[PDB]
């Protein structure tokens, strides 16, 4: 039973500025075997469906602009947002999959 | 273009079963793992279980939450996901999703639109 705990629950800013975010594991999710961390970061636009948007920790998802940055490793993940736009606005989950799978409980930016 | 719908959403009183169907494209069905996860109105997102590929031979595990209680298959002819949820309950009232997933990113890196249950008297 891997928990998640995203930190803050929820956080406003204007466009333009810089946002980070905390996803803390109950266990390692960083594998030996592959030198991975198993460890992923999801945004999900109010109303609509959860997009991946990096996945090993820090690999971003094609398509994904640069201004998201993930990182981490073992239990510690952050999700960085360089420059927040309109469309950024969502709650972002990060989510283990070193065993099986493990959504946090996610972390809602607004923007104003 | 890869594309997943969901479907087989609606209202259903407590108690009883609902199978929800995942209808996949564009990309070789075979290949992935396909997740279930669901997400209460207002709540955060849950990962209900997945089937694995061809390579993995299409096993399946489940969420400690619902193993029992729900079922997943998949037909690999008409490349289409499946949930069969039993004893439905009111906190199983939610959007349930289709999602892409496996060991290349180990991740779920496509979702469909969702449909939502909604378990009332
Ligand atoms: O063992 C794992 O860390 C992992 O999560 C990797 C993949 O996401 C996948 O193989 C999964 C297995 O299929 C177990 O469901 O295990
Ligand atoms: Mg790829
Ligand atoms: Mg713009």
């Amino acid at each position: 039973d891997i928990v998640l705990t995203q930190s803050p629950s929820s956080l406003a800013v204007s466009a333009g500025e810089r946002v980070t975010m905390s996803c803390k594991s109950s266990q390692s999710l960083f594998k030996s075997r592959n030198q991975k961390n198993y460890l992923a970061w999801y945004q999900q636009k109010p109303g609509q469906s959860p997009k991946l948007l990096i996945y090993w920790a820090s690999t971003r998802e094609s398509g994904v602009p640069d201004r998201f940055t993930g990182s981490g490793s073992g239990t510690d993940f952050t999700l960085t947002i360089n420059g927040v736009q309109a469309e950024d606005l969502a709650v972002y989950y990060c989510k283990q999959s070193y065993n099986l799978r493990t959504f946090g409980g996610g972390t809602k930016l607004e923007l104003k | 273009e890869v594309k997943l719908v969901e479907s087989g959403g609606g209202l259903v009183q407590p108690g009883g079963s609902l199978r929800l169907s995942c209808a996949t494209s564009g990309f070789t069905f075979t290949d992935y793992y396909m997740s279930w996860v669901r997400q209460p109105p207002g709540k955060a997102l849950e990962w209900l279980g997945f089937i694995r590929n061809k390579a993995k031979g299409y096993t399946v595990e489940y969420s400690a939450s619902v193993k029992g209680r729900f079922t997943i298959s998949r037909d690999n002819s008409q490349s289409i996901l499946y949930l069969q949820m039993n004893t439905l309950r009111a906190e199983d009232s939610a959007t349930y999703y289709c999602a892409r997933d496996g060991y290349y990113v180990d991740a779920m890196d496509y979702w469909g639109q969702g449909t939502s249950v909604t378990v009332s008297s």
